[PDB]
Order: C-alpha cells, then sequence, then structure tokens
C-alpha cells in the first residue's frame, strides 16, 4: 500500500478480443444460379 | 507488558499527482517488572 504501482504488475489478465477480423468477401451470386451438369469421364464435348 | 503509545493504523497521505500513497506506522515499547523474573541462558561453542 506503499507509492501505488501498476506497470510493474506480473500476472496481467489480457485484454484479448473473443473474435477476428476477416473481411474476404465471397459473393459468387453466378455460380449459384445457373445449374450443374454430371458427367462420367474427363472430357466432354458439344456439337457445332 | 507491551506498551504501546501509537496503535497501530492506515493514514493516507497526499497525492500530488496521478497515484495514492498510505502509511503503516506504529510505536510499541517493551516493559519487564523484575529483571531478574526472567533468565537468559547464551549458547556457547567448546571451550
Amino acid at each position: 500500500p506503499t507509492l501505488f504501482v501498476s506497470y510493474d504488475q506480473n500476472g496481467k489478465k489480457l485484454s484479448f478480443a473473443n473474435w477476428i477480423s476477416v473481411l474476404s468477401p465471397q459473393d459468387t451470386p453466378f455460380v449459384s444460379m445457373t445449374g450443374k451438369e454430371s458427367i462420367n469421364q474427363t472430357i466432354f464435348s458439344w456439337q457445332t | 507488558t507491551q506498551m504501546v503509545l501509537r496503535a497501530p493504523k492506515r493514514t493516507e497521505l497526499a497525492k500530488d499527482g496521478s497515484y495514492e500513497k498510505w502509511m503503516i506506522e506504529m510505536e510499541v515499547g517493551l516493559r519487564h517488572r523484575n529483571p531478574y523474573a526472567s533468565g537468559v541462558l547464551f549458547t556457547a561453542a567448546g571451550k
């Protein structure tokens, strides 16, 4: 209780945030309503 | 007996800054009714 000191503390309960910041957008609207088609080979073709 | 003139107490002092100072002072004294009412045996080594 003499000459209060608050900087030399040993056990400091860190004031860490409980989240993470991520801004990478993931819109991709086209692929969501285009429709996919399954195949059975590594090569597909179409007539022209 | 334990002769106490100033009992122990926490005494807050001036700040003069961004901190808080305190003090724990006390004044005590020892008393013995008779010098021969107690014995003191000093430990000594070999001769």
